[PDB]
């Protein structure tokens, strides 16, 4: 059945190449989504931000801070900001709605 | 040989599946980075207030003073036991229902700077003289 | 993967190029070059 | 942020508030779910799903007026380019020269235990896009004009 | 009237143009240049003009230069080259 | 302090707290409470 | 050494005294390429040892 | 390396290997000028406090060291000949006697040429030895070696100048490092690529 | 026939095999009088020698490169590589390189007779036989780099030409190929030998210093090839 | 003196400056004391090259020409529609 | 006056919605509405607008009706919603301007002291922007054209709004530098090469066509004056632009080289990052 097997192997390559195109096409679509989401992370920072003072970091991705109002809040630190800057109380911009460390 | 060696040529084309695995890994890798941005939708949620527990009572009720306001009785969350709550502990009160979201440490006044444990002084036991 | 095949067919270097350049020359040893200028 | 709400009658409370003949639409309705403040006053009201009405030419005119208009699309003159570029290219390359030291550290490091090495400094794409687009001004130099 | 090429002209033609002697035109071209009604670049190698900005009161004839003699014909050439950019990188356009 | 294996607290500061406009019992009551949190602790006083 | 910053400016009739020798690209690339190739040398050691 | 490690002129003590501190100085001046740039030569040897007394003792060493800095080309060429006899006679300096003299001649030729883009060979003769042909033959051989970074001319009898490294040799400097740098990657990729 | 037989296989997975192909391909060009292409091929072949090739092996590859460069007339000193086994076979070539620099034919003749053996074993002895005439070319190349506008009589003194007319004949040979335009006046100008001008990596070499970058930038293919392997 | 001219004679410029050619170098030293700039004059050819002093990269020259030539083209197109409409007004 | 005419996006959509509202009758062939905007400065910005019922007739373009009541009542109610809002002009579709427009303009001039006409096209095409700005004024032409009363083109822009493309752009969008120089150059060549040629072609055709139907090939000073400004570059033969040699050509090489030399360095960083990424990280048999 060598003649039949030649057709069977040929079919396997044809199916694989047909599928191979799909992965690249979806991957390109994912690249566009990554850029759009990255812009959204930049967007939260741009809106007017209430001034705040860092107080303590309970854990990575979270912090305890006192704003100009002074009320202490369990805010979430943004991933992009360098962690070393966060440790000194210094001053941290807070998103008005989130209160997060923008 | 024409129909028994041409099938062998299709075996050469089998290596494209190995390339498909490499691209499949990239599809997952891109998915992971975008999923991290989907995780960043969490940053939108409002932060819970930070308050100190004056004392605890039974039936999942704790007396916690808000930092700029007044005493509030709060319902403890399932994650933290009433036993875990203690007097003079800086818990987090939920933004809407004032619930006990979590227990936060570092409940200490300016004296923390005085600790001076960090940046331990240069080793000098050998440098000391007689 | 030794080729083989073709067997059938500073401390002592670096200055070798410089030495080769004037190995034939420097018979004057510089002092004669000065004497040649004196004759000139 | 806009959301749409319709009240539910107290008499209707005994009856099921919203019988569903279609599971998928309820699932789409489920995706918004409820807001914590809305949950506080949710009783006596039911959230109703809101979707953009079909937009075709309306979508097309804003679409035409987005990249061409809302974003910069002069097109006749859409294509600094050679004045401050030399400063930007030197500055990013200088940042890379300092940044590349972290990758040099990773290769030298035995790294038996995995540790962050500040790699993926990248900026290679940023340099590539800036140098190539400015080099594409050659098309303006000898083709778009004379 | 002439953009480049014929715009550049000998001092003697300017001498005829200013109705003055060629030796005199070396002095005369400077006086004509002095009026500086139109900002331009002038080379005194042959007193050739090849200058920059000029304001014509009106275009000569039927604006023949404006037709395929200068404009339009060059624009037709550009779009064919634009097609060459598309052919060079059709996949990139996506 | 370098060769300790214990929390080292340095309290050579004078009185800014207590009944002044500052804070209450910070120099002593608070310092001991922080030392309680870190059980192996040594406090160095310079006055 | 330092001076007018013009080499033998005796012939010209227009004058050419100027010095412009600090292009950042030449210096920054020359340093980075030497430093980058150090990764190439080090990477060879890491890969070769695992390879054999 | 010796000129750098002979920085300890201040404290050579009276080492037995040195016949005298005076001998150590004669070696340090001889070794440093070959390997020292003009900014270092003024800072370390011409303005050197300890070396100056020792060169006060030796008139020849003082004239030879001073002439290169003073740009007294005629005196140094004669002085270099006196140095050659001493270098050949000296043990531990005889093996490189030829390299020292020619390298000094290359450094001397570079110094006067750096100032002028155009130099008549007659002018070079006036600065150095009188014979024009002898400067010309050294010029051609040094130019051939790649030393003297200049292009000679005949009949016009004017020596011109070569391109600056910053002006255009920066491209050459990137390519020279690049050729070895690129060559490494070509060989390396094959080993993992197999 | 081998040149026509040449096909694809740029994979060169062995790499040593590519050096082996290059070593003969360079040999073919050297015997075919394409010395300039051959030296580059030999250098590429010399670089790909992972195996020790310590005795009588790499030395043969080195021998071909040095002879072809000498055939070009550019003089390569042996100090750059100088492998000890290359050195044992290089006692002839090294003296021959000194002989090429020297104007003494008798020294070259002594080297040819005394060291004819071993070079004949290498099989590059025929290249040495052609090199005997090539000694004159080395001097002219030195003159072209050294003098922008040398006198015709001076060229006659430098290369010891018997007559000025013989020197003019040598100047026509000097133009040859791959050297700066002589642009000889044939009168007062003599060997003007004017060098290329405006070679400042500016507009005149704008193709010159941009083409060099294109090749290195083309090697960015390595990022695509390795990325494919996972 | 500036102007856009290129090969105007330096001796003629001295005559235009109303000072003697023999003492012109001293008279032009007055220009040096004024230190107005060095627009450039080639005395070897006896020509004042008063067009450009110290040549920088001509990056702006392409940028300004490109911005203006393109801007004039849209301006021409924007006016073009009105005139085309006027022929259509009678058509 | 009317130095620039920014049109808010909400108004730009409003014209299209009206065309659909009257889409049942295609006889009108245009949409006419009162245009309300604020003259905060010389810049004119159009804001919320309403459409007055109007009929345009092919019979001599004299049968035109504008309802005084609709214009007055709606404007007053809309002004009650926005104090800043005021009549600033009128908007019409029908890209070719009808002769009747000037008569409608006179009524528009009466309602607003410095009113403007925006010829927004409900069906968008390609190039430029949808709105066309025309202001009709009466003056004596310097050359001496009789009457000299005509609409004059003015610069037009798009207004700024928030959360407006969530309805539309969310489906697509391309806000990145990835497509810069990949397709952006293609669009400019696509339009400057063809659309710029088309307007010049209209004038080149006008050399005989303007004689045949156009006002005049030798007319409207800017026909030659603006074209001569466009011909800042000579246009033919020597040119002295890219043929400068020592000037622009030498500079083009210096910048292209400085830009190119980074790419050789750029390749080095990218290639070695791939070698560590695949040669070491992929090769982990364990």
């Amino acid at each position: 059945d060598l003649y039949s097997r030649y057709k069977k192997l040929q079919q396997e390559l044809e199916f694989l190449e047909v599928q191979e195109e799909y992965i690249k096409d979806e991957q390109k679509n994912l690249k566009k989504e990554f850029l759009h989401a990255q812009e959204e992370v930049k967007r939260i920072q741009s809106i007017p931000l209430v001034i705040g003072q860092f107080l303590e970091a309970v854990d990575q991705n979270t912090a305890i801070v006192g704003s100009t109002t002074g009320s202490n809040y369990y805010v979430r630190i943004l991933s992009t900001i360098d962690r070393e800057l966060l440790k000194p109380n210094a001053s941290v911009a807070l998103h008005k709605h989130s209160n997060a460390l923008v | 040989y024409l129909s028994k060696i041409e099938e062998l040529q299709l075996i050469v084309n089998d290596k494209s599946q190995n390339l498909r695995r490499l691209q499949a890994q990239r599809n997952e890798l891109n998915a992971k980075v975008r999923l991290l941005r989907e995780e960043l939708q969490l940053l939108q949620e409002q932060g819970s207030y930070v308050g100190e527990v004056v004392r605890a009572m039974d039936k999942k009720k704790v007396l916690v003073k808000v930092h700029p306001e007044g005493k509030f009785v709060v319902d403890v969350d399932k994650n933290i036991d009433i036993n875990d709550v203690t007097p003079n502990c800086r818990v987090a009160l939920r933004n809407d229902s004032y619930t006990l979201h979590k227990i936060l440490p570092n409940k200490v006044d300016p004296l923390v700077s005085l600790m001076m444990v960090e940046k331990v002084p240069d080793s000098t036991y050998e440098m000391i003289g007689g | 993967m030794s080729e083989k095949k073709q067997p059938v067919d500073e401390d002592n270097w670096d200055d070798d190029n410089v030495e080769d350049d004037f190995s034939n020359q420097l018979r004057a040893e510089l002092e004669k070059h000065g004497y040649k200028m004196e004759t000139s | 942020v806009i959301d749409a709400f319709r009240l539910i009658n107290a008499n209707m409370m005994v009856l099921g508030h919203e019988p569903r003949q279609t599971t998928s639409n309820l699932g789409h309705l489920n995706k918004p779910s409820i807001q914590a403040l809305i949950h506080g006053l949710n009783r006596h009201y039911y959230s109703i799903t809101i979707n953009y009405r079909k937009n075709e030419l309306e979508q097309k005119m804003l679409l035409n007026l987005h990249k061409k208009s809302w974003m910069e699309g002069l097109t006749l003159q859409d294509y600094v380019v050679k004045e401050m570029l030399e400063l930007a290219k030197n500055y990013n390359k200088a940042v890379e020269e300092e940044d590349k030291m972290t990758p040099e550290q990773l290769a030298i490091k035995n790294v038996g235990k995995q540790d962050p090495k500040r790699h993926l400094e990248e900026h290679v794409d940023v340099l590539m896009t800036s140098n190539i687009v400015q080099c594409l001004a050659a098309m303006l130099d000898t083709v778009v004009f004379k | 009237t002439r953009p480049a090429n014929h715009r550049q002209l000998t001092f003697e033609e300017i001498a005829k143009s200013a109705k003055i002697t060629v030796n005199e035109v070396e002095l005369l071209v400077m006086k004509a240049l002095s009026v500086g009604l139109v900002k331009g670049s002038i080379d005194e190698v042959d007193k050739r003009v090849h200058m920059t900005w000029v304001q014509p009161r009106v275009l000569d004839l039927q604006q023949i230069k404006g037709m395929k003699d200068r404009l339009e014909f060059w624009c037709t050439d550009v779009k064919s080259m634009e097609m060459l950019v598309e052919h060079q990188a059709h996949d990139i356009l996506t | 302090a370098h060769h300790t294996d214990c929390t080292f607290i340095r309290v050579s500061g004078s009185e800014l707290v207590q009944k002044f406009i500052g804070e209450g019992a910070r120099m002593v009551r608070e310092l001991f409470v922080m030392a309680r949190e870190h059980a192996p602790s040594i406090i160095f006083m310079d006055e | 050494d330092k001076k007018f910053h013009g080499i033998l400016d005796q012939g010209e009739g227009v004058l050419i005294i100027f010095d412009e020798p600090p292009v950042d690209k030449t210096y920054e690339a020359a340093l980075e390429t030497i430093q980058n190739m150090s990764k190439v040398v080090d990477s060879l050691y890491n890969k070769a040892k695992k390879l054999t | 390396q010796a000129a750098e490690l002979f920085l300890d002129t201040v404290s050579t003590f009276t080492s037995y290997e040195l016949m005298d501190y005076k001998t150590f100085v004669t070696y340090t001046v001889y070794v440093s000028m070959i390997a020292l740039e003009r900014p270092d030569l003024r800072e370390k040897v011409i303005k050197g406090a300890e070396i100056l007394e020792v060169l006060h003792s030796l008139p020849a060493v003082r004239q030879y060291l001073f002439s290169l800095y003073e740009c007294r080309y005629s005196v140094f060429f004669q002085s270099l000949a006196v140095v050659e006899q001493e270098m050949k006679k000296d043990w531990l300096f005889a093996p490189h006697y030829r390299y020292y003299v020619r390298e000094m001649r290359i450094h001397a030729y570079s110094q006067l040429l750096e100032s002028y883009r155009s130099l008549t060979l007659g002018y070079m003769a006036e600065a150095f030895g009188v014979g024009v042909e002898f400067i010309d033959q050294e010029l051609s051989r040094f130019i051939a070696a790649g030393r003297l970074h200049c292009k000679i001319d005949k009949v016009n009898e004017i020596v011109e100048t070569n391109r600056p490294d910053s002006k255009n040799w920066q491209y050459q400097e990137t390519i020279k490092k690049g050729d070895l740098l690129l060559n490494r990657v070509q060989k390396l990729s094959r080993v993992i690529n197999m | 026939e081998k040149l026509v037989s040449k096909s694809v296989f740029p994979e060169q997975a062995n790499n040593n095999e590519w050096a082996r192909y290059l070593y003969y391909t360079g040999r073919i060009k050297a015997i075919q009088l394409e010395y300039s292409e051959a030296r580059r091929t030999m250098t590429n072949a010399l670089r790909k020698a992972p195996q020790h090739t310590a005795v009588g092996f790499k030395q043969t590859v080195h021998k071909l490169l040095i002879v072809v460069e000498l055939l070009l007339g550019e003089i390569p000193d042996r100090l750059q590589f100088r492998q000890p086994s290359l050195k044992r076979s290089l006692m002839p070539y090294f003296l021959l390189t000194q002989a090429v620099r020297t104007g003494n034919l008798a020294k070259f003749n002594q080297v040819l007779d005394q060291f004819g053996e071993k070079f004949q074993a290498d099989g590059t002895y025929t290249l040495i036989i052609r090199l005997r005439h090539n000694v004159i070319k080395t001097g002219v190349r030195m003159i072209s780099l050294s003098y922008s506008r040398i006198s015709l009589a001076d060229i006659a003194q430098k290369l010891q030409l018997d007559s000025p007319e013989d020197a003019e004949f040598i100047v026509a040979k000097a133009i040859r190929d791959g050297v700066i335009e002589a642009s000889i006046n044939h009168e007062k100008g003599y060997v003007q030998s004017k060098e290329m001008i405006d070679i400042y990596s500016t507009r005149e070499p704008q193709l010159a210093f941009h083409q060099r970058i294109s090749f290195c930038l083309d090697i960015h293919n390595m990022s695509v090839k390795a990325m494919r392997f996972p | 003196m500036a102007k856009y001219y290129t090969r105007i004679t330096m001796k003629r410029m001295a005559q235009l400056l109303d000072l003697s050619v023999d003492e012109s170098e001293a008279f032009l030293s007055n220009l040096v004391v004024n230190k107005t700039i060095f627009a450039k004059v080639d005395r070897l050819a006896g020509i004042i090259n008063f067009q450009r002093p110290k040549d920088p990269n001509n990056l702006l020259n392409d940028w300004s020409q490109k911005l203006n030539s393109l801007m004039s083209l849209v301006n021409k197109t924007t006016h073009l529609i009105a005139k085309e409409e006027m022929i259509h007004n009678l058509q | 006056a009317v130095q620039k005419v920014v049109v808010h996006p909400l108004v730009l959509l409003s014209v299209v919605d009206h065309f659909n509202r009257i889409g049942k009758v295609g006889n009108q062939k245009r949409v006419v509405g009162v245009l309300l905007g604020s003259w905060q400065k010389k810049v004119l910005d159009v804001s919320n607008s309403f459409a007055v019922p109007f009929d345009e007739d092919d019979k001599d373009d004299s049968v035109w009706f504008l309802d005084h009541d609709y214009l007055e009542n709606m404007y007053g109610m809309f002004k009650k919603v926005n104090a800043r809002e005021r009549i600033v002009g009128w908007y019409h579709t029908g890209p070719k301007l009808h002769k009747n427009d000037i008569a409608i303009n006179e009524l528009m001039k009466r309602y607003c002291p410095n009113s403007v006409l925006v010829i927004i096209d409900v069906k968008p095409k390609d190039l430029g922007l949808p709105t066309e700005a025309y202001i009709s004024v009466e003056e004596v032409h310097d050359d001496g054209t009789p009457t000299s009363k005509t609409f004059e083109h003015v610069t037009s822009e798009i207004g700024a709004e928030e959360a407006e493309e969530v309805g539309v752009e969310h489906l697509l969008r391309d806000i990145k530098d990835t497509t810069v120089g990949t397709l952006s150059q293609r669009i400019t060549n696509q339009v400057h090469g063809l659309k710029g040629l088309n307007s010049k072609l209209l004038d080149i055709r006008s050399y005989l066509e303007k004689v045949a139907t156009g006002k005049l090939p030798i007319n409207h000073q800017i026909i030659y004056q603006l074209q001569d400004v466009f011909n800042l570059l000579p246009d033919v033969s020597l040119q002295e632009f890219v043929k400068a040699f020592y000037l622009k050509t030498n500079d083009q090489m210096v910048v292209v080289y400085l830009a190119s030399l980074i790419r050789s360095v750029v390749a080095l960083h990218n290639l070695i990052n791939n070698k560590i990424a695949n040669r070491d990280a992929e090769k982990k048999e364990g």
